[PDB]
Order: C-alpha cells, then structure tokens, then sequence
C-alpha cells in the first residue's frame, strides 16, 4: 500500500482483498436497449433457474454500449462477507522509533 | 428527365415496361430475444426500388433508349419513372388553394381541402408533396368535412412549412440508375439488342 499509512486501515484493506480473492468467477451476457444505465461496480442479482442460482450477487465489471441498442456486460462475482470487517488487535506497543544516527551524550 | 415510355414515345413500342418491380427497401435492425419477443430498430431511410425489364429491342428503339440513358449519365440528372398502374385519377381540382398546417413531422398529413377538390383518395394510392421528391403511399384516409387525414407509409421526410401542396396525380419517381457502372447490351446476329435491364433506386 502506497497511500495508506494507518496500520489498522491497511490491515482491514488487506483482509478485504483476501476475502475478495475467494470469489474468482466472471459472467458475460448481453441485454437489450432496456436496462440502459448500467455502469461498472453496480449491484446486480442474477437468477438462472437451470443452475442453483436465485438472486446471486454480482458487480458489473465491463459494460459496452452499441448504437443499435444492445448492451454487452461482464459481471464479477462478489459476496456479502467481503464488506464485513473482522475484529483485530492493537499493534500500539510494537513501534520502533529510529533513535539512532546521532551521537549519544555522556 | 423522363425515362422513355410508350406514353410520350409510342412509336417505340419496345420501350414499354415488360415487368416492373416496386421494391420496398426499409432496412431495420431486427433482434429476436429468447423470450419469444421480436424487436426491431429503424434508423436509415426507406427508398422505393424500381426494376425494369425489356424485350428484344430493334436498332431504333435501342438507339433512342441508349441516347436518353447516355444523356442522363452525361448531365448527371435524375431519371423520372412513371408507373401506369398508379395513374388512376381520383382527386381532381386545384392543389394551390389547399392548405397544409405546418409542423407535421410524423407519419400523417392533416390538410384542409377548403372544398376545392372533388373525389377522395383511395388507400394504397401514391401521394407526394410539391416541395419534396419523396413518394408516399396512402395507407389510410379519413375525411371529416373538408379536413382530410391522409396516412403515409414512409415517415415524413420533411417537416411541413405550410407552403407544401399535395400532389395526387402525375407522380414521378426521382430515381437514379443503379448498375450503371457495368451497363451493356449484346447485339445478336439478327439485328436486335437483348439483355437490357434498368435497376433504378429512388434518390430523393
């Protein structure tokens, strides 16, 4: 992490990434001109009865708009647990100041 | 410029249209969803396609027809094509005292005949405005007094400015000759020209 300096925030973000890595499954399909307005990172519930899917959570990853009113989509599977935060402990006592690089007085 | 037909030129009976083909060209994007609902999308314009076939042509008939076609290709004019089957005279009178309210951009013309026109147009006839060259077919007609409600197949290619005048008789297709890139006619040993076909397209 380049832009994160808070230890607990970085730990939470790493936990989120680890949770998000467990859902690696993408889906692509096309929809008619209706449903216009879909944008990436939008919540979509997929329901395909042939599979064991009933309102499965997905996030838009790729959206392509054509001039003949057809929208191509690529969904990315997510979960609810991705956005809940697990309890952590305090690293307050593990700080290591650099008190070196100077001459100690007598 | 008018295409030679046995109306203006009866001395060349071989110039008659042995068979015409009025082609309805309205390109659309048709998509069939798996739920059984077929959906269409229309963007491009509709243009009447006319295909003319000819019989064996004697040297004088072919000379006249070829001179006219070469004059067309020289001046870059527009061939006018007259279909006899669409020349039934129903509406008669003056089309200058009739008024068309402006702002009509849909697929329907509402005009006040002002009682100056006798007869009524029939569905399936040919209708055209005086300020635009596009040719329309009347799909429905309801008359309530002097105001007429004419319904046209192609959506109005122009927005009425209030100065347009309806034209019911003497309607010509402002066509442009296709397949003119490779245009030819074989002359047989018996002196008659064969294999002449005109694929025309309405270039409004």
């Amino acid at each position: 992490f380049a832009n994160i300096t808070n230890y607990y925030t970085a730990r939470s973000y790493a936990d989120r990434e680890l949770k998000k890595s467990r859902y690696s499954r993408t889906l692509s399909f096309s929809v008619p001109y209706k449903f216009i307005g879909i944008e990436p990172n939008d919540p979509i519930a997929f329901t395909y009865e042939r599979y064991g899917w009933k309102d499965k959570f997905f996030l838009v990853d790729e959206v392509e708009n054509t001039r003949d009113g057809k929208i191509n989509l690529v969904l990315q599977e997510y979960g609810e647990d991705v956005f809940i935060n697990s309890e952590q402990v305090d690293n307050s006592g593990n700080d290591i100041p650099d008190i070196s690089n100077n001459v100690l007085p007598p | 410029m008018r295409l030679p037909d046995p109306y203006t030129n009866p001395e060349y009976p071989g110039l008659g249209f042995e068979s015409v083909n009025l082609v309805d060209n309205d390109p659309m994007i048709r998509d069939e969803l798996p739920n059984g609902k077929v959906k269409e999308v229309k963007i491009s314009a509709q243009y009447w396609g006319i295909n003319i076939s000819y019989p064996e042509l004697f040297p004088d008939e072919y000379a006249f027809l070829d001179s006219r076609l070469l004059e067309y290709k020289r001046t870059g004019d527009y061939l006018d094509v007259l279909l006899p089957q669409y020349e039934a005279f129903r509406v008669r009178g003056d089309t200058k005292s009739v008024t068309i309210p402006a702002g009509q951009k849909g697929s329907q013309i509402i005009l006040n005949t002002n009682g100056t026109l006798t007869g009524q147009p029939k569905a399936g006839d040919l209708f055209k405005l005086s300020t635009h060259p596009k040719v329309y077919k009347i799909t429905n007609f309801s008359s309530s007094g002097n105001v007429w409600n004419i319904s046209l197949y192609p959506d109005l290619f122009i927005t009425t400015t209030g100065s347009e005048k309806p034209v019911f008789n003497g309607i010509l297709f402002r066509t442009k000759l296709m397949n003119g890139d490779s245009f030819g006619s074989t002359l047989n040993n018996n002196g008659t020209y064969s294999g002449i076909s005109l694929s025309l397209r309405e270039s409004l």
